C-alpha cells in the first residue's frame, strides 16, 4: 500500500510538471527581451545606523517608512528613526539570541524571536511611556526565523521545526499550524492582501499557504539548496526566493513554476535576504560575500552592487513607499541606501 | 522643532545607555558555546556554576557565559551561525562510545570547516575519561574495530600520562585526541586552534581549563592583531 | 649650496611628519570603526607629533642651519618649552601605547576592563599635562640654566644661540623624566611581549616563523636610534665639560625629530587593521 | 526539484559485493560534496562514506575502510559505493544524502533524522 | 503507521496542487511586465528621485 501511495505521489508530480510545461508556451526571458535595460543604477549609503554592539540578524521597515526596528545578538531591539538617525526606543531583550523582528503595520507593536523559541510582542504605545512585553508567544519547537504581523491581533511566524503558526496575541495560542515543510523554515512573506503567504524552508522548496483555512495550497520547487529568504512580488501574484546555491528564483502563484534564474558565475556565496523594491523591477538580494547585489527581476541579470558592509549582510528590507532600502549586516551597522 | 530637540536628547540618552551596557557587558565577560551530543556530559562540565540555556561562572573575577542550545531539532547548520562571535566552542566528546565517536569527529570537522565558525577556537573536552579507561582496560570492545588505524599507532613522545594510568589507556585517549587534532591541523590555518582536555565527571578543573584556554585564545588573537604572531 | 641641501633634507622630515600625522589623525577621527580606546592613544600621539613637526621642527630647521637665533629670548624660551613638552609627550605616548599592548597581551581576559575610554583619557591627560608643567616650570624658572648661568652666557648667549642648556642636576632630571622612566617601561614591556610571543609561536609550531622580531625590532629600534644618541650625550654634557660641537648636537636633536616622523608609520601603517581601513577610500 | 534515487542492494551472502548506484538529478552534481549514510535497523543514521566535489578528498568511516570504495561520475551525475566483502554487520538501509550547500568543505547536517536531501534508500540485507 | 499517513497527506497535497488551474507562463510574464511598466514611474529606486522629495539627503 505504501508503494501505491508513492506511485500516486509520483504521478501527481508528473502531472503537475506536464501542466507546467504545457503552460510554458514561451519563456519569460525571451518575452522580456524587448524591455530596454535600465542600466547601471548607483545607490549610496544615505544613513549608517550605529549603536548595535553585536551582529544585526534582522530588521523590518515600518509602514510609515520612517521608523525601522532592528534586532541584534547583543540583546537590544532598537526602533530607529531613519530620517534623523534617532533611536526612538532601545528594547532590552530577555534572550539575546534574537533571529527575527517585525514592526506592526499600525506601529503600536513590535515582535522579535530567535533561539528562545518565543515570539515576544512589545508595546511601543503604552500610556506609561516605556516598553514592556505585551505577550510571550510560546508553542514553537524550533528557533523563530521570521515573524510578520497581519494586524495588531494576528501574527504569523516561521520556526525551525518545519512548521509555521498563526497566532492571536490576546489569546496567546496557535490559531492554525502550517505543517508540510520538511526542513527548517527560514523566511516569511505576506501577500499585500494578507490572505496568502509563502515560506521558503531548508528543503529547496517554497510553500504557498492560506491564512484563513490553514493548509498548503502550492508547493514550489526548483532550488538547489536551503532557501534562506523569500518575498512577494508587489503585484502579489509572484514571489522571489534566495537560497544557499547562490541563486535567486522567481515563481508565479498562477503558473505554479519557476520563471527566472538570478545567478552569476562570479557570485559563490549564498543569499541571506531578498526584497523587491516597489514595482518588482528591482530584486535586491543579500549575499554572504559582504555585499548585496541588485538584480533586474524582468531582465533576469545583475544591474547593481551595494558594497560597504564589513561582514555578512544578514537582513535587507525596502521601504513600503520605495524611497529607500536598508541593509543590516553582521558588522553591527544598518546602511540605508537610495 | 522643539520636538526635534526632545527627540535628539532622548536619542542621546538612549545611546548613553547602550554604551554603558556595552562596557558593563564586554568587559571581563566572555561568551562560550557549549556543544555536544546527548550521551556526552555537556551539562556536567563545570561543577562550580526553553530554547537555549546559559551557565554563568567566574574564575579570576572574569565572567563566562556558556550557551547550551538544547531545544532545536537535529539540523544544526542554520542556528549555529549565530555563535560565530563567541570566544570559543566548548565541544564535549564522549570518548567511551566509539560507535558515535566517528559522528562526533564529523561534527567537529563540520564546525572546524564551517565558513562562519572557521575563526572560533574549539576548546575540546574529552569527557568520561574514567569510563573510557574502564572500557579499554576490560577490552570487551576494541577501538581498532571502529578505527583500522589504531593498530598502527603509538603514544606521542610529548604525552604526559597520569602516574596511575595504564599504557593502553594512555594510548587510547591520545589516539582519540590525535584523531581530533588531525582534523584541527588539516585546515586550522592560523586564526583558530583546538585545545583538547581529558576530563571526567568528577574533575572540578574544567572552569580553570576554560579560563586558561580563553586567555590563550584572546592572547593569540591580540598577538595576531598587533602582528606579533 | 650646502645650506640649501640641508634645508631640503630637513624639509623632507618636516613633510613626512606633517603628512604622516595628518593621515593618522584624519583616519582615527573620521573612520568610526577605528574608535576603540587603544586608537585614542595613537590619535593623541599623532597630534603631538603633528604639533612638533608644525611648530618646533620647522622653526628649529633654520636654527640649525644658521646656528643663530634671531627671534628674541622670550620666544627662544617659548620654543624650547614647546620642544621639550612635545618630545616628552610623544615619548610618554609611546610608553602608554606600550602599556596598552602589555595589558592586551599579558592579561587578555581583562583587557577591556583595564584599557577603556576613561583610562585612555587619563593617560592622554598625563602625557600632555606633565611635560607641559615640567618644561614651563623648569626653563622659564631657569632651573636647567641654574648653576651654570655664567658659563651659558659666554657659550651660547654671546653667540646668540637657542640651544637648550642643562646643568648637572637638571640634565639628569631631564634624562630620568624623558628617556629612562618613559623608556625603561617600554623596553621592559616589549621584552616581556617578545618572550610571550616567541613562546606562543613555538607552541603553535609544535602543535602543527618569528614575526615578533619584525614588529618589536622596529618598534624599539626606531625609538632607540632616534632618541638614545641625543639623550645619552645630553646627560653626559654636564659631566664631560660641554665639548660636543653644535653640529653634532643638531644632528642629535633631529634624530629625535625624525622619531616623530617615523612614529605614525611604525605605529599605524605597519598594522594591517589600519591599512585595511585606509584602503576603503 | 532536487531528487536522489538509489539503485542497487538486495540479499547477498557474507563476503559478497554490491555496487550501489545513486542517481542525483535537479542540482549540479559536480558542485556538491556527496556522502553515503546508512541506518542499521533499530539504530540511528550513521555516516559511512564521503567524497569531494572532484573526488580527491575521499574519506571513510572506520568500519568500512578497505572494504567500501566510493566513486563519482561528474558527467553522468551519478555516484557509486562498491560495497565488496560485506559482513553481517553491514545490514542496513543506505542513503546517498548530499550536502546542504555547494562550494563548502563542511557537510554540517547529513545524518539527521529528517534531512531534506537524502534519497529514498536501498535496503541491503546480508545473511 | 505514521509513514503511510504522511504519504497519504503528501498525495492529497499534490492532488490539490494539480487540480489548481495554471495560466500560461507567457501570460504570467506579460502580466508582470505590465505591472512593472505601470509602476515604473512610481519606483524611486528604479529612477532616482530629485533630492527635494528624497527624505534621506
Ligand atoms: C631639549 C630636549 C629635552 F630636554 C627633552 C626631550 C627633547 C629635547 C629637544 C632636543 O632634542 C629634541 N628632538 N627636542
Amino acid at each position: 500500500e505504501l508503494d501505491q501511495l508513492r506511485q500516486e505521489a509520483e504521478q501527481l508530480k508528473n502531472q503537475i510538471r506536464d501542466a507546467r510545461k504545457a503552460c510554458a508556451d514561451a519563456t519569460l526571458s525571451q518575452i522580456t527581451n524587448n524591455i530596454d535595460p535600465v542600466g547601471r543604477i548607483q545607490m549610496r549609503t544615505r544613513r549608517t545606523l550605529r549603536g548595535h554592539l553585536a551582529k544585526i540578524y534582522a530588521m523590518h521597515w515600518g509602514t510609515d517608512s520612517r521608523l525601522l526596528v532592528s534586532a541584534s545578538q547583543d540583546g537590544k531591539l532598537i526602533i530607529w528613526d531613519s530620517y534623523t538617525t534617532n533611536k526612538v526606543h532601545a528594547i532590552p531583550l530577555r534572550s539575546s539570541w534574537v533571529m527575527t523582528c517585525a514592526y506592526a503595520p499600525s506601529g503600536n507593536y513590535v515582535a522579535c524571536g530567535g533561539l528562545d523559541n518565543i515570539c515576544s510582542i512589545y508595546n511601543l504605545k503604552t500610556r506609561e511611556g516605556n516598553v514592556r512585553v505585551s505577550r510571550e508567544l510560546a508553542g514553537h519547537t524550533g528557533y523563530l526565523s521570521c515573524c510578520r504581523f497581519l494586524d495588531d491581533n494576528q501574527i504569523v511566524t516561521s520556526s525551525g521545526d518545519t512548521t509555521c503558526a498563526l497566532w492571536d496575541i490576546e489569546t496567546g495560542q496557535q490559531t492554525t499550524t502550517f505543517t508540510g515543510h520538511t526542513g527548517d523554515v527560514m523566511s516569511l512573506s505576506l501577500a499585500p492582501d494578507t490572505r496568502l503567504f509563502v515560506s521558503g524552508a531548508c528543503d529547496a522548496s517554497a510553500k504557498l499557504w492560506d491564512v484563513r483555512e490553514g493548509m498548503c495550497r502550492q508547493t514550489f520547487t526548483g532550488h538547489e539548496s536551503d532557501i534562506n529568504a523569500i518575498c512577494f512580488f508587489p503585484n502579489g501574484n509572484a514571489f522571489a526566493t534566495g537560497s544557499d546555491d547562490a541563486t535567486c528564483r522567481l515563481f508565479d502563484l498562477r503558473a505554479d513554476q519557476e520563471l527566472m534564474t538570478y545567478s552569476h558565475d562570479n557570485i559563490i556565496c549564498g543569499i541571506t535576504s531578498v526584497s523587491f523594491s516597489k514595482s518588482g523591477r528591482l530584486l535586491l538580494a543579500g549575499y554572504d560575500d559582504f555585499n548585496c547585489n541588485v538584480w533586474d527581476a524582468l531582465k533576469a541579470d545583475r544591474a547593481g552592487v551595494l558594497a560597504g558592509h564589513d561582514n555578512r549582510v544578514s537582513c535587507l528590507g525596502v521601504t513600503d513607499d520605495g524611497m529607500a532600502v536598508a541593509t543590516g549586516s553582521w558588522d553591527s551597522f544598518l546602511k540605508i541606501w537610495n | 522643532s522643539a520636538e526635534d530637540k526632545a527627540a535628539a536628547e532622548r536619542s542621546k540618552m538612549i545611546d548613553k545607555n547602550l554604551r554603558e551596557d556595552g562596557e558593563k557587558a564586554a568587559a571581563a565577560t566572555h561568551r562560550l558555546l557549549l556543544l555536544g551530543a546527548d550521551n556526552s556530559g555537556k551539562s556536567t562540565i563545570v561543577k562550580q556554576m526553553s530554547g537555549i540555556f546559559e551557565t554563568k561562572f567566574q574564575v579570576d573575577k572574569v565572567n563566562f557565559h556558556m550557551f547550551d542550545v538544547g531545544a532545536q531539532r537535529d539540523e544544526r547548520r542554520k542556528w549555529i551561525q549565530c555563535f560565530n562571535d563567541v570566544t570559543a566552542i566548548i565541544f564535549v566528546v564522549d570518548s567511551s562510545d566509539y560507535n558515535r565517536l566517528q559522528e562526533a569527529l564529523n561534527d567537529f570537522k563540520s564546525i572546524w570547516n564551517n565558513r562562519w565558525l572557521r575563526t572560533i577556537s574549539v576548546i575540546l573536552f574529552l569527557n568520561k575519561q574514567d569510563l573510557l579507561a574502564e572500557k579499554v582496560l576490560a577490552g570487551k570492545s576494541k577501538i581498532e574495530d571502529y578505527f583500522p588505524e589504531f593498530a598502527r599507532y603509538t603514544t606521542p613522545e610529548d604525552a604526559t600520562p597520569e602516574p596511575g594510568e595504564d599504557p593502553r589507556v594512555t594510548r587510547a585517549k591520545y589516539f582519540i585526541r590525535d584523531e581530533f587534532l588531525r582534523i584541527s591541523t588539516a585546515s586550522g590555518d592560523g586564526r583558530h586552534y583546538c585545545y583538547p582536555h581529558f576530563t571526567c565527571s568528577v574533575d572540578t578543573e574544567n572552569a580553570r581549563r576554560i579560563f586558561n584556554d580563553c586567555r590563550d585564545i584572546i592572547q593569540r588573537m591580540h598577538l595576531r592583531q598587533y602582528e606579533l604572531l | 649650496e650646502v645650506q640649501a641641501s640641508l634645508y631640503s633634507l630637513m624639509s623632507l622630515i618636516i613633510l613626512a611628519t606633517l603628512v604622516g600625522n595628518l593621515i593618522v589623525i584624519i583616519s582615527i577621527s573620521h573612520f568610526k570603526q577605528l574608535h576603540t580606546p587603544t586608537n585614542w592613544l595613537l590619535h593623541s600621539m599623532a597630534i603631538v607629533d603633528f604639533l612638533l613637526g608644525c611648530l618646533i621642527m620647522p622653526c628649529s630647521m633654520v636654527r640649525t642651519v644658521e646656528r643663530c637665533w634671531y627671534f628674541g629670548e622670550i620666544l627662544c624660551k617659548v620654543h624650547t618649552s614647546t620642544d621639550i613638552m612635545l618630545s616628552s609627550a610623544s615619548i610618554f605616548h609611546l610608553a602608554f601605547i606600550s602599556i596598552d599592548r602589555y595589558c592586551a597581551v599579558c592579561d587578555p581576559l581583562r583587557y577591556k576592563a583595564k584599557i577603556n575610554i576613561s583610562t585612555i583619557l587619563v593617560m592622554i591627560l598625563v602625557s600632555w599635562s606633565l611635560p607641559a608643567v615640567y618644561a614651563f616650570g623648569m626653563i622659564f624658572l631657569e632651573l636647567n640654566l641654574k648653576g651654570v648661568e655664567e658659563l651659558y652666557r659666554s657659550q651660547v648667549s654671546d653667540l646668540g644661540g637657542c640651544s637648550p642648556f642643562f646643568s648637572k642636576v637638571s640634565g639628569v632630571l631631564a634624562f630620568m623624566t624623558s628617556f629612562y622612566i618613559p623608556g625603561s617601561v617600554m623596553l621592559f614591556v616589549y621584552y616581556r611581549i617578545y618572550f610571550i610571543a616567541k613562546g606562543q609561536a613555538r607552541s603553535i609550531n609544535r602543535t602543527n616563523e618569528t614575526k615578533a622580531a619584525k614588529t618589536l625590532g622596529i618598534m624599539v629600534g626606531v625609538f632607540l636610534v632616534c632618541w638614545c644618541p641625543f639623550f645619552l650625550c645630553t646627560v653626559l654634557d654636564p659631566f664631560l665639560g660641554y665639548v660636543i660641537p653644535p653640529s653634532l648636537n643638531d644632528a642629535l636633536y633631529w634624530f629625535g625629530y625624525l622619531n616623530s616622523a617615523l612614529n605614525p608609520m611604525v605605529y599605524a601603517f605597519f598594522y594591517p587593521w589600519f591599512r585595511r581601513a585606509l584602503k576603503m577610500v | 526539484q532536487v531528487q536522489l534515487q538509489e539503485s542497487g542492494g538486495g540479499l547477498v551472502q557474507p563476503g559478497g559485493s554490491l555496487r550501489l548506484s545513486c542517481a542525483a538529478s535537479g542540482f549540479t552534481f559536480s558542485n556538491y560534496k556527496m556522502n553515503w549514510v546508512r541506518q542499521a535497523p533499530g539504530k540511528g543514521l550513521e555516516w559511512v562514506s564521503d567524497i569531494s566535489q572532484s573526488g580527491a578528498s575521499i574519506s571513510y568511516t572506520g568500519s568500512v575502510k578497505g572494504r567500501f570504495t566510493i566513486s563519482r561520475d561528474n558527467a553522468k551525475n551519478t555516484l557509486y559505493l562498491q560495497m565488496n566483502s560485506l559482513k553481517p554487520e553491514d545490514t542496513a538501509v543506505y542513503y546517498c544524502a548530499r550536502c546542504p550547500a555547494p562550494f563548502t568543505r563542511d557537510c554540517f547536517d547529513v545524518t539527521s533524522t529528517t534531512y531534506a536531501y537524502r534519497g529514498q534508500g536501498t535496503q541491503v540485507t546480508v545473511s | 503507521t505514521a509513514s503511510i499517513a504522511q504519504a497519504r497527506k503528501l498525495v492529497e497535497q499534490l492532488k490539490m496542487e494539480a487540480n489548481i488551474d495554471r495560466i500560461k507562463v507567457s501570460k504570467a510574464a506579460a502580466d508582470l511586465m505590465a505591472y512593472c511598466e505601470a509602476h515604473a514611474k512610481e519606483d524611486p529606486l528604479l529612477t532616482p528621485v530629485p533630492a527635494s522629495e528624497n527624505p534621506f539627503r
